[PDB]
């Protein structure tokens, strides 16, 4: 064949099969992160699996803060993921410093995603091999989620997975907005630890998960301890 | 052969087959009709989605470049987004040099410049994406389409994307000059109700339309309006 | 091409057996031989230590220096021992050709990238086929012991001066023993490898192309 | 084994096999035609676009105006046309700006070539694959046709065909071509006849063709591009004497 | 398959093979380990002495990257080395715009980040280099971080890297870290080094240790000599 | 002369539409038919001492006409047919893609790189159904040589075994073609129809149009 | 193997593209010089009317300046380039020095250029060979060849292009210093080499002169046929 | 230096070749199709049970415990062979010819601008294959003959086995089976000649093809 | 190497005489060759229609159900027939063997490049070997035909009862004399061919390096 291994080359097809493996990237890692959106709150959890003992639990993360109000969840390879973190906090502070006023979580996705396609046109460099799912607050359009994939495309969501369990967790997810009543921030939080749980079959403990949150009334995003990640847990299993 | 792979490399025969292969990623993309109409112009393509957890509001496969001209696409996501950008950019310059809105054939003619600009150079690859180019200038309708090689044509109707054959020969059986575009949107949305291979709904397509007035993308609402028929 | 409904049926009736039957045969056949062959090996009549104890006798008249040939059977213990081994044989053949038709029916539409799932498929079912080949040189061989024995005897009856014939009869059922006894063990490892190969790359045969 | 790559290695025997490659593309493009009369010279262009749902928004979609005393139509790809127009404009400018008198025909098809050129020697770029013929009047030699190739080498012709069965066009040429003797007419109805035979089309619709001509008025050049209405009657002129001779044998 | 040859390239199954390859390089390199405690961080590197012509305190696989920070090295020393350069430019930057002492973190990230530019571009290669780092300033308080060749960085209790990392591993992880000092926890360094050497493979070694922490008022220094012959003592003891 | 290719277009014509049938209706109703077959009690017997036929050759301390095995007869007699069904089926399908590849041109040879594979497995299946008939061929021939030299030496015992023994692994073969046949056929269907799209057309009705 | 790359050598140190060059330049069309005592002539064949083009437009035969002029076989367009370079360079040095180009000197200028060409990769050698032709301060008469691999030599008569080979052969056998005491029987010596390799004579030359300190002057199609007339009708 | 008779004779020659390939290709193949089509139309092809082919063994069978009289060939069968024979032949004939049209039609050998000349070998190498498979067929029907005789021939000295009886029953059926797929192969032999040959048949006859604007 | 005025003069009178022959074969033989070959073909024995007039007697006694056979004579139609192409498959065999040590000697020095023209003449080398292949397999296959024919008769003669031995001696000279007109038309097409390929690249095969360079060594 030959059409892979550049991604400037076409397949006869023309389907740029380099990006796709970029995709399959993402589920090596063997992790799996969910967001879904409420009336109010959007919410991202995602697997926390510490290899050996000595690593120190506290640094270990993939949730990270982009700014005060936007919080962000990478899946994938760990060091793309922290250059995509940067260029993105750096394209934020940019945004503030040019207009003056925080930037929205469509328009950073929107920047990350448009440099994602640079990567994937020019030849020598390689498109980042992870996801990034943003979660903000816009008070025009209250809750939003959005997601970057390696090829551009920057979507916005009401609920979403990514990782090697995202078919099974997005027909979970579809099953849940379709019997839509509302979300506040209890079930939010209760959809998306039963979406992760369900579907690894983990039936996970505090430390096992780490989760992330933004509300409308309190906009920025924080990183819930493990005292409230278990208060959530218990919650769910004893109902 | 090598032929094949390089994008600065002639075939024998004369063929540039990367380019060829840009528009093979072109006739993958979904579905996408524009026709012409005596007061207007109505481009439409379908914005079908994987599930319902997306959120149609968040993207438009539907922009404006200016107040009186606009386009859609069939093809690469990415590189649409890449040259919809540089389209704008390139109608605001022509704005502060002239002061008076860019013409829809200079504005066509820019873009399709930048895609022949991409080409050339064997480090980057062409735009796998081909765009419907509409607008109002003149008090006359337009309609262009910008292909991945660079070139541009002037089409009184034409579909792009899946089954832009059988499109274009309904659409050609269909089309008639006279039309006003209250019954070209109709013939659109038919045209691309041969392809969608689903039942088709408000939120599955996205359609807009230029006059007079201007371009515009019209909404959930008023697409149901038109689908009821 | 129209699909019939009962065409349709048909198609996916025998898809669905075919798949069946291969689950069936990696997960609970094939041990079941494995151990089967174990035993096999274990049993004494193909672990004989002294080749010349199944040494036959071939009881032809040495003639006189300077009258008839009685009836001459064949070995019974070499005739015994392809009892045993010729049914694993045929079988691991026939289990050989499911293999390569679940393999085949598993590879997808050809495509130009994303080829290296269809790249391990080729890979397995070339070695299955190097299997089925060694298999049928097995059969080969048990074909050819009796027409070269009988060959061989009938030679030495014909010309009873020469007595190399007569060794010669007598090598042919010791090389017999040899290749049967081989042909057990080797029967056991092709069936482990086929396991090991398809266990080990099971995720890639039944999906190659990704998801 | 390959020495038709880059567009940089001589080949044993010392040709540039991607330049060829290129001179075999414009042969697929649609027909274009120069004939040079006494009192203009005229540029004619098969429509080799006839899909039905197109719109003639534009001038041309061939013929190209370069300057006021001078004009193109082209034969190959249409991305490189298109630059290679531009780029042809912007030295005719140029020069005008320079030293305020109208480019000479020859000089314009000089430094385009040299650009054709520029692009084969180089290694990145591909050669442009693009033949394209120049109709202007200059004072020094007055009326000329010029042809250029991907190459970069370019003649001046009396007449000439660049495309499909060109080939074709040029054996029927140089029969009919009076040197000496044509007029504007004359030399049209010509380009209508070598263009009934190498188009395919059994008529000339008339719709599948573009005619342009370059004229010297009042002491100021015209080109103008003849309406559907001229070469309607061109076409019934041709068929008409065509067939009276064929009424005559 | 020529997936492999370029870090620009991607497997048709989603992994970047140069990467992994690069990663096997520290594991030819002799072990080091750092072990973080409540008074600061430990170093020690087994440092093979390939032939006695090769001069004592040379080789050293322990760096100072700044004042308050020292850094341990396994792959290749040319790397490593130029990796020390871009982390000491690092520091020297930070402390020149922001007026402080680089944090640890910090530091770790920007030459993690440094490293992770080249696993992308096919025109250079991934850093053949995996190294510690380590610093104590009262602020922060100890802290551990390593950085493998693609570029990842994580902070840890006790960590080992080269070819005997996975003994190591168990070794460190029965021993309680975070209760004990800095002068026992040189000790069992030198211990645990002692245990994962071949004897039979690599024919001696000198241990090279380091440690900072508040013993040292927040500065990275090599083992007083006394020190380090207490430790080697017990270790040859304890080996039996 | 566009007279011959009126002529070659309505061959081909036909071509299709007989090969659009094939895989339609007889590929999926001879796998039925075939697999019906195989699960026959005939084909499977438990016992092959069963399967054993007389030889009334004497036995020493000329001979009765020896029979063939009916067993053995009969099932090669409904065995051969579907032999020469599927080669034939295998033919039309063969020449049917054979016709189907494009004008030979530099760009967008894929699609004829399918054909090409899809004709490779062809090729493959020619070469065993082949095979399978030259089998059944000298089965006979090597039956008839081992009878006679039977009867030339009476008293080789093994000349009869190896008599029997053909019998046997005739028996074993036929029901192994019979497998494989069902399987060619299910196979050749799954690849035909799942690249049935480039299959028919290779190059794609799809004109860029740079010119 | 060795054939793809200029910068790469062979074994046995074989440049190969620039021999590939050279190569190239057999296929142009032949050229011819000649030095008179007070006469440098310049022969170029012509290979075809076509009958629908204008001549004028190809000409083998240029001035680089008043005092210099070259033929070349090779490429067409390359020659172009090599041309204008030259003449810009000509009339560069006559700015910077005051003085007029020595036919050495551009000559060399030429010859640097293509050698320059050559030695990078990412270029190509310029497939042409020039004859270059011009009087010197001193007023002695100058010829000197260049070709692809940048190698300059002064030449008392040589040939370049396609029948190179015969033609310097029967320039061998008849050059001497009788044939060049006239003016007139230098220009018939060139028509004569010339006419050794050419389909026919008048049609299908191209020639000129250079005097002492005259410019060039191709000579009209009249002379010429006059001048064959005359080498015709001595055999 | 050819002489006048020797331009003339491989002139003559060149231009023979190319009308009988031109009159082949557009009349030949066209007419064998349809001829053939009827061949196979024809009920002596499509005989359906092979019992009826079956011809009768005259040899004594031997009682349990005197020479066979002129034991004939199977008449179906060798009328069918004298039916499908020529077209063999004929087909060879023609496969060489189109060889030889090709081969005549390659150019002057010439670094680059060789895909022309690519698509002439691969249409030979095509044509190449069939001549293979014709003659392949010839080989099968010369061995009829000889395997039926040697096996009529043993069944009438060991009378005794009935296998050999069988056999020469079984090899009946066999050649009946391979002379209907014989000719249903001829039929797609001439098609698939026809459509490359036709589909290619520019590069074919011009695989260079049309003179370049010269650069030179 | 030393070599004496002799060894010189004879290397140069064979390399002179494979040249002077090998031009002389190519330009003048070859047409001849054509021509001979083209009316042969033409001949009416060539072109027999119906193939029993080509069968000859076996006068093989038929057995009566419940003495000797005379000799049996070669069939006169293909033994003549051959008489004919023996001749003209040998001399082709010959020329090629000529034609094959001309190129060999005309291929030069080895060296690492200007390689395309030895590759054309070993491209015609690859063109003049095949054809010796086939010729050599004409060659056999004549001897093939008498052998097998020669063992019929015997078998036939010897079973008389099976007469389908009958019919392969005449199946074997039918078939015989298809190959033969076969050959004939294949012998043609191959001399066609040896001067088609050899008058199209006698440049390069003749000079495969070139002229001399300018030398810029």
């Amino acid at each position: 064949a030959g059409f892979d291994r550049h991604i400037t080359i076409f397949s006869p097809e023309g389907r740029l099969y380099q990006v796709e493996y970029a995709f399959k990237a993402i589920n090596q890692g063997g992790l799996t992160s969910v967001a879904v959106r409420g009336k109010d709150c959007a919410v991202i959890v995602t697997q926390k699996k510490v290899p050996d003992k000595l690593l120190d639990s506290s640094t270990v993360t993939h949730l990270f803060k982009i700014t005060e109000n936007i919080g962000c969840v990478m899946t994938g390879m760990t060091a793309d993921s922290r250059s995509q973190v940067q260029r993105a906090r750096y394209e934020a502070a940019n945004w503030k410093y040019k207009y003056g006023y925080e930037i929205p979580v469509d328009m950073l996705c929107k920047r990350i995603a448009d440099i994602s396609q640079v990567y994937t046109q020019n030849a020598e460099m390689r498109p980042l091999g992870c996801c990034m799912i943003l979660i903000g607050i816009d008070e025009e359009q209250g809750p939003q989620v959005y997601k970057c994939d390696p090829a551009g495309y920057y979507c916005g969501f009401k609920a979403t997975a990514a990782g090697v369990k995202q078919t099974e967790s997005t027909s979970f997810l579809e099953k849940k907005v379709k019997k839509k009543f509302d979300w506040t921030f209890e079930q939010t939080v209760e959809t998306a630890i039963t979406c992760l749980s369900t579907v690894l079959s983990i039936d996970f403990k505090p430390s096992e998960i780490e989760v992330g949150v933004v509300t409308v009334e309190n906009p920025k995003f924080r990183i819930l301890t493990e005292a409230e990640i278990d208060a959530h847990l218990v919650a769910l299993a004893e109902r | 052969r090598g032929y094949s792979f390089s994008l600065t490399t002639f075939s024998p025969s004369g063929k540039l087959v990367q380019i060829e292969y840009a528009l093979a990623a072109v006739a993958g993309g979904a579905p996408s009709v524009g026709i012409k109409a005596a007061n207007g112009v109505v481009l439409a393509t379908e914005k079908k989605q994987k599930s319902i957890l997306y959120d149609e509001r968040s993207v438009h496969k539907v922009e404006p470049i200016t107040k009186h001209i606009g386009l859609v696409y069939s093809g690469m996501g990415p590189d649409y987004r890449v040259l919809v950008h540089r389209a704008r950019k390139l109608a605001q310059q022509y704005y502060l040099v002239y002061q008076e809105p860019i013409p829809t054939a200079q504005l066509v003619q820019r873009v399709a410049s930048v895609m022949q600009e991409y080409t050339q150079s064997g480090g980057v690859r062409p735009f796998g994406v081909s765009l419907l180019i509409c607008g109002w200038n003149e008090g006359r309708p337009y309609l262009f389409q910008s292909d991945p090689s660079g070139a541009y044509f002037a089409w009184k109707a034409t579909a792009m994307g899946k089954n832009y054959v059988n499109g274009k020969t309904f659409l050609e059986k269909r089309y008639n000059e006279d039309l006003e575009l209250e019954d070209a949107i109709h013939t659109a949305i038919l045209t691309l109700k041969e392809s969608f291979e689903g039942q088709m709904t408000e939120d599955n397509i996205e359609v807009g339309i230029c006059n007079e007035a201007g371009f515009r993308r019209l909404t959930p609402t008023e697409v149901k309006d038109y689908l009821a028929a | 091409v129209r699909l019939s409904g009962e065409a349709r049926k048909q198609v996916e009736v025998f898809r669905q057996n075919l798949f069946q039957e291969a689950e069936e045969f990696l997960y609970r056949f094939l041990p079941q031989k494995i151990i089967y062959l174990n035993q096999l090996l274990q049993e004494d009549s193909l672990n004989v230590a002294d080749l010349t104890s199944l040494r036959a006798p071939l009881d032809i008249p040495i003639p006189d220096p300077p009258h008839k040939c009685g009836f001459l059977p064949g070995n019974e213990k070499v005739l015994s021992l392809l009892a045993l081994v010729k049914p694993e044989v045929w079988t691991l053949k026939e289990k050989c050709i499911l293999v390569i038709t679940w393999i085949q029916h598993l590879i997808p539409k050809i495509e130009d990238g994303n080829d290296f799932g269809v790249a391990i498929q080729e890979k397995v079912l070339e070695r299955v086929n190097a299997v089925k080949t060694k298999v049928e040189a097995f059969q080969t061989t048990i074909s050819k012991y009796f027409s070269e024995r009988g060959d061989a005897v009938a030679k030495a009856s014909k010309e009873t001066h020469v007595m190399d014939y007569r060794a010669l009869v007598h090598e042919r059922d010791e090389a017999a023993y040899g290749e049967l006894r081989a042909m057990v063990l080797d029967l056991r490892a092709f069936y482990a490898e086929l396991y090991h190969i398809i266990s080990s790359n099971l995720e890639k045969i039944v999906n190659p192309k990704g998801e | 084994r390959r020495y038709d790559s880059r567009t940089t290695i001589f080949s044993p025997e010392g040709r540039l096999y991607q330049v060829e490659y290129a001179m075999e593309a414009i042969g697929h493009a649609g027909t274009c035609l120069g004939i040079l009369a006494n009192d203009g010279v005229l540029l004619a262009a098969e429509r080799r676009n006839i899909h039905k749902l197109l719109d003639e928004v534009f001038f041309s979609e061939k013929i190209y105006k370069l300057n006021e005393d001078m004009a193109c139509s082209v034969a190959g790809i249409t991305s490189d046309a298109n630059v290679l127009t531009n780029e042809l404009r912007l030295i005719a400018q140029r020069y005008l700006l320079q030293y305020q008198e109208p480019i000479p025909c020859e000089q314009l098809v000089t430094a385009l070539c040299d650009i054709k050129q520029a692009y084969t020697q180089f290694g990145g770029k591909r050669p442009f694959g693009v033949s394209l013929l120049y109709i202007g009047w200059d004072k020094h030699y007055g009326f000329q046709l010029y042809q250029s190739d991907p190459s970069g080498n370019y003649g001046g012709w009396k007449a000439t065909c660049i495309g499909n069965n060109s080939a074709a066009a040029v054996s029927m040429l140089k029969q009919d071509y009076k040197e000496g003797e044509m007029t504007l007419k004359s030399a049209l109805a010509l380009a209508i006849k070598v263009l009934n035979k190498t188009m395919d089309v059994s008529k000339l619709s008339a719709e599948k063709v573009e005619i342009a001509t370059l004229t010297r008025e009042n002491g100021k050049t015209v080109i103008r591009v003849l309406k559907q209405k001229e070469v309607e009657q061109l076409i019934k002129k041709h068929e008409e004497e065509e067939a009276k001779a064929e009424r005559e044998k | 398959t020529g997936y492999d040859l370029s870090a620009s390239t991607f497997s048709p199954d989603g992994r970047v093979f140069q990467v992994e390859y690069a990663m096997k390089a520290v594991e030819n390199s002799s072990t080091a380990i750092g072990i973080r405690c409540k008074d600061g961080v430990v170093f020690g590197v087994e440092k093979l002495v390939l032939s006695k012509l090769y001069e004592e305190g040379s080789n050293k696989r322990l760096f100072n990257v700044d004042r308050h920070v020292g850094m341990a090295v396994a792959g290749l020393l040319a790397d490593a080395r130029s990796l020390a350069d871009i982390a000491r430019e690092e520091a020297s930057n930070f402390r020149s715009n922001f007026g402080y002492n680089i944090p640890l973190k910090h530091l770790a990230d920007r030459v993690a980040m440094y490293v992770h530019a080249y696993t992308l571009y096919s025109a250079v290669r991934p850093f053949g280099c995996s190294f510690m780092l380590g610093s104590y300033s009262v602020n922060d308080g100890a802290q551990l971080y390593m950085i493998d060749p693609s570029g990842v960085s994580y902070g840890y209790w006790g960590c080992a890297i080269g070819k005997a990392r996975q003994a190591a591993k168990t070794e460190i992880e029965k021993l309680q870290m975070k209760e004990m000092t800095c002068r026992d926890i040189v000790k069992e360094v030198a211990k645990i080094i002692y245990i994962v050497h071949d004897e039979v493979k690599d024919k001696a070694f000198e241990l090279e240790l380091s440690w900072v922490g508040e013993l040292t008022n927040g500065r990275h220094e090599i083992v007083p000599k006394d020190i380090r012959e207490e430790a080697e003592k017990y270790a040859k003891e304890s080996l039996k | 002369q566009p007279e011959a290719q009126a002529k070659v277009d309505v061959f081909r014509e036909d071509l299709c539409t007989k090969t659009e049938n094939l895989l339609g209706s007889y590929f999926p109703k001879k796998i039925s038919e075939l697999d019906a077959f195989l699960k026959e009690p005939a084909l499977n017997e438990a016992n092959l001492s069963n399967l054993k036929a007389p030889l009334d050759i004497p036995v020493p301390d000329p001979c009765g006409p020896v029979n063939c095995n009916e067993k053995i007869v009969v099932l090669l007699q409904r065995l051969k047919p579907e032999i020469k069904d599927v080669i034939e089926q295998l033919n039309l399908v063969t020449t049917w893609l054979q016709l189907q590849i494009p004008r030979i041109e530099d760009g967008n040879n894929f699609g004829v790189a399918v054909q090409e594979k899809v004709f490779e497995l062809m090729t493959s299946l020619h070469t065993k159904l082949e095979g399978f008939h030259t089998q059944i061929s000298k089965y006979f021939s090597e039956r008839g040589d081992a009878v006679t030299k039977a009867a030339k030496q009476p008293h080789v015992g093994d000349y009869r075994q190896l008599v029997h023994e053909l019998d046997e692994a005739e028996y074993r073969d036929i029901r192994l073609m019979v497998m494989e046949i069902r399987n060619a056929y299910a196979v050749l269907y799954d690849i035909i129809l799942k690249n049935f799209e480039k299959l028919k057309k290779p190059r794609g009705e799809t004109k860029g149009m740079i010119y | 193997s060795y054939d793809r790359a200029i910068t790469v050598f062979s074994p046995d140190g074989h440049l190969f593209q620039v021999e590939y060059a050279q190569e190239a330049v057999k296929k142009g069309s032949t050229a011819v010089g000649v030095r008179g005592r007070d006469i440098v002539v310049l022969g170029v064949e012509k290979k075809s009317v076509a009958k629908l083009q204008d001549e004028r437009t190809v000409r083998k035969i240029c001035a680089l300046d008043d005092n210099v002029c070259m033929a070349f076989a090779g490429l067409t367009a390359d020659a172009r380039i090599v041309i204008n370079r030259a003449r810009v360079e000509c009339q560069s040095h006559r700015l910077t020095v005051e003085d007029p180009v020595t036919v050495e000197y551009i000559t060399r200028y030429i010859a640097s250029l293509k050698q320059r060409y050559t030695q990078s990769n990412g270029r190509r050698p310029f497939g042409i060979s020039a004859l270059i032709v011009g009087f010197d301060f001193d007023g002695t008469p100058r010829l000197y060849q260049t070709d692809p691999s940048g190698t300059y030599h002064a030449w008392k008569a040589n040939a370049i292009g396609r029948g190179a080979k015969s033609v310097r052969e029967f320039l061998e056998k008849n050059y001497t210093d009788e044939a060049i005491e006239t003016d007139d029987l230098t220009i018939k010596l060139v028509i004569k080499a010339l006419l050794e390799v050419v389909q026919s004579g008048g049609k299908n030359i191209e020639l000129a002169v250079m005097r002492r300190d005259q410019s060039l002057k191709i000579l009209n199609p009249e002379e010429i046929e006059k001048y064959v007339a005359e080498i015709e009708k001595e055999k």
